DNA sequence: TTTTTTTTTTTT
DNA sequence: GGCTG
């Protein structure tokens, strides 16, 4: 098919589209917008769940409300012949920025032991040592306006756990905000200096051996070596030691989504863990800490123990499924 | 002018008269328009009457639209009002916005076929028609007319029945006297002949037969053999022509001074025509590469056929239909009816030879329920014979003709006719 | 709805006596469109008639409403509409909407009962109909029909019977004095009426004849040909109607200065009918493309015909079977069911004729046993003429018509009769 | 692919020669492609000869552009090298490109017809044509097929062919007398010969029959085992060859000493080829495997078989039908078709046996009719005969052998012939 | 190694005669290799040839996969040349990586049968 | 269902498909009359012989014995 | 279900008798279960005879192992219970168990050849 | 929509 | 603030 044009005429056909985004990465083209053939949510008028995505090899639209997914040219013909027909014609026609300063900031281990987020974070059973690379806000809202305006329409004083992304130089170039209470808009808002700043936490401490990628930065805490994709689409290039890396994920069988990612990092050849053997049950390393009473020490051994790749990790993959 | 067409469709009573069964849902746009003429067409349909606007205003309340089309539908019944003009402008509007209508649908049909053309295989949509089939489709959109036809009106058609007792259509006479008086004089340009037989019968033999008896008639025969060699069907024609058994050739009984002294007293005779044989690989030929053949015979070696011979349909190219597509039948009807239309556009008497049924091999009578890949064929063709030379017709070296289907005269007077079928020298010869 | 349903019943008449015994109050809401219809049916109780625009509002002036209530029936009777709608799309969208307001009533009635049902037995109201009372209320919803006709009612519909007996409501006259004595009066609509033919005896002239003979009395006929042309049917009627002879046309002895005339002379006459003759291929027409000939006839000629007449049984296909044989008889059974159902639901009498068994051939007298089709069209013909012509009733210009099956009247009354058949016309005369 | 088709037109002659009759500058671009070939054809008409580059750059000098078109140009023509791509694919992607191209011109002629047609009457332009012009235009861009060739002439080259009568290098001879006279001098190569009978009764004895005797002609024999072992089959080749039998094989009334002296004096023998016995699993091999193993053959010996033996069609697996995809009309007719252009690819004589029916299996003859599989192998096949026994001739140890299907010749001149099969040594023998 | 013996499929007519009758499709990759072993194959069944640097592109010109698959078949074409190499050590070395991707592609069969099994 | 009750079975009473006699290597057809049954014996016909010739020793009558479920020659 | 086989193969007798020549170590973990079924092994190979939950305790104090694992096996010996289940639900889940692990173990086993035939 | 096996049924 | 096939 040809991506381009297609991305170009759906453009034309939906610049006038309520809700109408340019949701485009570096890498993709997508459109957001309120869906025409349902309107969209009926009680949720910001709602825009027609999406179109010009990343798939034929630029397909699909509604999240009404359910209505379909080719661009499909909905085209269907609903604008006029440019539909110039566009079936057509297609034969073609044939950086560093953070330097922390307002508002105290870290936590210059904190006082008195203050309730570390009574919190002892409740999470963070290493005291590890305090030293997390921050905490009272004005989580006015330090990212003072440092990015017009972020925030207004600078509530909002308490969060800041821990700032180093990069390989040890540069903070954006900084994740964890919400103390236990109600929020975002467990976890991720602010970058810049949009090509490092998604991967803990790269400034990566040692020798093998790296192990995990999900939450608190828990490569409790690891050696233990780096976090902060976010983002998981992708193996922008993932470096390619040879010695280690996949970590949740420990949740069940899950369809882990095991989706599960399965695309071994069809990659990766090299993945495996829980099916393990002591704990919990969802999380911290969880099975704070609960199971999991100590880092046994799960760097049981991990050390249970990396497994190729068609040993395929096969203790299906085992774990379910 | 669809509010127009819409609001003289509800309002007028001559107008929808007129112009009501030639609507279709296809010529409106997919906005308001298409589902206002939704709901007026599916009222018609119920009750076989022309709604109201009250009428209307109940349907879409009862209808499972969005809110964008239930707002574009409301302010289009909302517009339409009953304005005053003359209903012999209205008409002929309308059917030029028809035409319109109907000929931008064809092009974005055909464009999109062109575009699932060019899309390699396992990806490509199935039963989509492939390129060939373009132009088709375009004769059918500027056929769109308020004007038609269904039935031969008594009493309302009597000038043309009239002109069609006293005037009959030219003939391209036969050598044999049997056809023509089984045809009345022969077979007409425009035509699709097809002579049945069964395999390995008389197939090719008939087909040879009759092209070197309308070669000596002073016509251009083209024969174009999807089985055979060039030199094999040539050797045919020369034994029906130089009176020597195809067994003579082979075995080299006659010399090349006898072949050269015949060919050459065949030259000299005035009342000859020019036999241009061409043989294509086993599926690999269509009406298009026909076509092709055709013209470049016109130009390279100015040459105008008349009685275009076609040895076997079922092997051709279906020339609409994408390999492996569809069924036996249906591919094998749109072979006949592409071959009928280049007959058509040609003007040449279009002879072939297709394949019976397993069941009407060494079977003393066939009928049209003994067609092998189509039944459909006997309705494209205009002329059909069959071959029954089953088991004692070749001791006595004769054949046997069923007349299946005979549009050139009444199939039930000589229906059956015996045929001294002459296998050395590939001839027919009449018992008379 | 409601508004229309309102506006018709204050501004019509048919439409009150049509719906008013099926209105209720509960049909309407639990606002303004039921405040409306509480004061016209008390406005009918007190005095027996529709109430007018001015009464209706004296009567709500008159009542006892609150301010809300009050605007709200006020605008309701501000907003009634006079116009005259069609009566059946009317009464039968009223129909469904009181359907499904019933329908909805009942459900919420049961889902009422099913919640009192689980409440404590000493705490629930008595008057609520018991669990078991659900079956029978369900019921009472699904029995609202306007109009209640499923099939006929002996000693209900007794007097439109014999309307039906005088009348002859059903039978057509043939034009020929036997045929109707032997018919009670000729045949019947929506029947499957065949002629069975021995030996020199053709199919299509008994055929033409009883169209020329429908078309003289006014009838509208479809012809549909298999094995002929529309202008050689055409030709055939032409001979019948204008006297002259079928070979005449053929030679010329007739010029076009009197087939005009005599054209024209028919034209005058008002006791004329519409001859449409539409030709289809052999086997590729079964009783399914009949049906979309007659839609498209009625859609685009306006022309709904009473007689059909097919030119052969045999040469038909049968829509069920999709396999054709020439001449096998699990075809003509089904062929024969098709075409009376086809008959039946488009209430038309429909001709065809059959060849009779080679013993039947051979034996003047033809029984039901020598019948080419045995147990099929003996078994849904519900008339089956049977044709003679041998050499003595050729010499005299006459055949033999036997009666083989009479759904009509009895078979033996008057079996053997001589028609006088004339073959160059290609008409039936009677025999005094 | 322009800068492709230009560089071949300029570097390659045979190129040049069966592309450059169709071609035109609407075909490559509008930009430096069509200037270059507007060049190119400019310089052939002036000089008919190919342009080399430094006679384009001058004639580019020379000629007249605007700067971007120079710029263009230049790039263009320093962009050509000769690269000897092969000729095939050459010509099928070039025919390709013209096709698409034409198309896509045509797609838009016929919108820009449609666009002017709708513009009024004294703003159109009288130069573009009317739509009644679509289709054709559509048709003619339909057939820019390259094929220069218009087949015989039959009076043109009538040397010619009386030349290709003395060719007779495709005749195969049979080491039998009784089958060179039924075939008049043999089968042909690139044929597709059946040897049918019923369940064991001698398929694969005569398979072997004809193995040996072409083995003993100093032919390359390839016999394709689909049932039987390899060491069998060689088993019944030695007995035919060493000709003892084939009970004493396996009782021992052969010694190793007279054994090896057989095997060594028919090495001896000069006029001796070379047999290859392979075995396949059932329904596991097609002409996809066969051609692998051809391939395979040759490259490891001095092998290519002049005939091609498959022990049976019907145990053979289609190349695109899967396993059971559709019936066996069609997978059995694909095999045969496979197998047939797999025999005119090598130029082999095809030797395959079929199964009949159970109706023939105790029955003094066997009609075509009579095939197990499909009815397209008795149409792919060129020499069907036909292997008969019954009781009194398996007490003559005398199969009869009838001609089916004969290509080569008349079919029915030795319609039934006796053969003298002897079971033991698995041999065929002529009767005299 | 599939580079290596794509371009020795396309620049070598005595190691295609013997690697050729054996190589399929699921031996290479899911992504750039295969679809270049797929458009060698088509063009090798359309013409009976191997085909050479220009027909590979022209064919991938022709062809219906997205921008990602188009770049990743064009750089591996761009990277095919022809070495100064040897047969034996090419067989034995395709041999060997054929023997370990029909084995790889055997046992994740395995492991999808096992685990279709217990559902 | 034709071969049942019959004096003779034919290659061709194969019930189930005609493939069946074409992809077996050997064949063996038990026939069994009134007369052969009150001699306790079975006629089988050799219907596909493909170690040998079928023609010799076509019919021979095998002892069956239906009380011990044993066949005996009768040589 | 590793807790109800240990279980049923302390107390139970019948399921004894038909599950236990059916029965490997390398059927059950890497971890407590196999500790504890080795432990139960060598006492019945020991005395012909199925342990007790004491028998069990002692063979874990005269024959010892690292305290890690150790404390495992102790708190994996707490739970085993009588729990009289029906002898055919608990044979039939057994087998399955057993055959999973087998399944599980042969894969393991190929994957490690194939393994070692790349090195 | 045809094609081919096997069976079962029925009609002539 | 993402999430489809
Ligand atoms: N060389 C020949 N010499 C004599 N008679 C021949 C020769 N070739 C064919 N015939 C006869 O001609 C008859 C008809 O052959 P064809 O013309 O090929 O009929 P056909 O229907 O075309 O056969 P097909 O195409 O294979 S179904 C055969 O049955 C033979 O008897
Ligand atoms: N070992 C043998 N010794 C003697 N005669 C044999 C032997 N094998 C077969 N025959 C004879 O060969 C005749 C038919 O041979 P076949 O080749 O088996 O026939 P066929 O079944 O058509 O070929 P197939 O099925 O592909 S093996 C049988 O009727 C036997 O008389
Ligand atoms: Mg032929
Ligand atoms: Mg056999
Ligand atoms: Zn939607």
């Amino acid at each position: 098919s040809i991506p381009w044009i297609d991305n170009e005429f759906a453009y034309r056909a939906l610049a006038h589209l309520p809700k109408f985004t340019q949701v485009n990465n570096s890498s993709t083209f997508k459109l957001r917008f309120r869906c025409p053939v349902c309107g969209d949510s009926k009680t949720d008028q910001n709602k825009a769940r027609g999406w179109y995505y010009g990343d798939n090899n034929e630029g397909n639209i699909h509604c999240y409300n009404c359910n209505y997914h379909a080719p661009i040219g499909i909905y085209l013909k269907e609903f604008e012949p006029d440019l539909y027909r110039e566009y079936i014609f057509e297609i034969r026609k073609e044939k950086k920025k560093i953070i330097k300063s922390l307002p508002s900031c105290v870290r936590l281990d210059k904190l006082a032991e008195d203050h309730p987020i570390i009574k919190y974070v002892k409740a999470r059973c963070i290493p005291k040592d590890k305090w030293k690379y997390l921050w905490f806000t009272t004005e989580w809202p006015k330090l990212v306006n003072s440092i990015a305006p017009g972020t925030y329409k207004k600078e509530i004083s909002e308490p969060r756990l800041v821990i700032p992304i180093y990069n390989a130089n040890g540069k903070a170039e954006s900084f994740q905000g964890r919400a103390l209470k236990k109600d929020a808009p975002q467990k976890y808002i991720t602010i970058e200096a810049y949009p090509e700043a490092t998604k991967i936490y803990g790269v400034e401490r990566v040692k020798d051996g093998d790296v192990y990628v995990l999900e939450g930065p608190i828990d490569s805490l409790f690891i050696e070596n233990g780096i976090a994709i902060t976010g983002g689409q998981l992708d193996l290039e922008v993932v470096p030691f390619k040879d010695r890396r280690v996949w970590v994920l949740d420990n949740e069988p069940r899950h369809p989504d882990t095991i989706k990612r599960m399965t695309k990092l071994v069809d990659a050849g990766e090299r993945v863990m495996f829980w099916d053997k393990s002591p704990w049950k919990s969802k999380d390393v911290n969880d099975m800490i704070r609960k199971e009473g999991a100590t880092p020490e046994q799960i760097m051994e049981y991990m050390k123990n249970n990396i497994a790749q190729g068609l040993m990790a395929k096969m203790r993959l299906s085992k774990y499924a379910k | 002018m669809v509010e127009i067409i819409l609001s003289h469709l509800i309002f007028d009573q001559a107008y929808f008269s007129k112009v009501w069964p030639y609507m279709d849902s296809e010529y409106f746009e997919s906005g308001p328009a298409k589902n206002t003429f939704k709901l007026i067409k599916s009222h018609v349909n119920e009750y076989h009457s022309v709604p109201s606007i009250n009428a209307l205003n109940v349907a879409l309340e009862n209808s499972s639209f969005t809110e964008t089309e239930y707002s574009g539908v409301k302010t289009l019944i909302s517009k339409l009002a009953d304005s005053p003009e003359d209903h012999s402008w209205l008409v002929k509007e309308t059917e030029k916005y028809v035409q319109q209508r109907a000929m931008f649908n064809a092009t974005s049909k055909i464009i999109e076929i062109q575009t699932n053309a060019e899309l390699p295989p396992e990806k490509r949509n199935k039963k989509m028609p492939d390129v060939g089939a373009i132009p088709d489709i375009m004769r059918q959109a500027l056929s769109i007319s308020f004007d038609s036809y269904v039935g031969h009106d008594w009493m309302d058609d009597y000038e043309a029945r009239w002109l069609s007792y006293m005037n009959k259509a030219r003939k391209v006479p036969f050598k044999l006297r049997i056809l023509n008086k089984i045809t009345k004089g022969g077979a007409e340009t425009g035509t699709l002949n097809v002579l049945m037989a069964g395999v390995n019968v008389g197939k090719s033999l008939g087909l040879c037969s009759l092209a070197a008896d309308y070669l000596q008639l002073g016509h251009n025969v083209l024969y174009i053999s999807m089985e055979m060699a060039e030199e094999v069907c040539a050797k045919r024609i020369d034994a029906n022509m130089l009176d020597v058994s195809l067994d003579d050739i082979d075995d080299g009984h006659i010399s090349y001074a006898e072949y050269k002294g015949k060919m050459e007293k065949w030259r000299e005779k005035s009342t000859l025509g020019r036999l241009i044989v061409k043989q294509y690989p086993t599926g690999g030929a269509d009406a298009n590469t026909f076509r092709s053949l055709l013209n470049e015979l016109k130009l390279k070696k100015n040459f105008v056929p008349t009685i275009i011979i076609v040895d076997y349909l079922g092997i051709c190219k279906s020339c609409r239909i994408r390999v492996y597509s569809e069924n036996s039948y249906t591919t094998v009807k749109a072979i006949a009816e592409e071959l009928r239309a280049l007959a058509v556009e040609t003007e040449t008497v279009l002879w072939t030879a297709a394949q019976v049924g397993k069941q009407a091999w060494d079977s003393s009578d066939v009928n049209m329920s003994d067609i092998a890949e189509s039944a459909g064929l006997p309705a494209t063709a205009d002329f059909m014979l069959a071959v029954i030379e089953t088991e004692e017709l070749a001791a006595a070296e004769q054949q046997l003709i069923k007349q299946i289907k005979s549009r050139y005269g009444d199939k039930n007077k000589w229906n059956k006719f015996l045929m001294g079928v002459q296998k050395g020298n590939q001839k027919w010869v009449e018992i008379e």
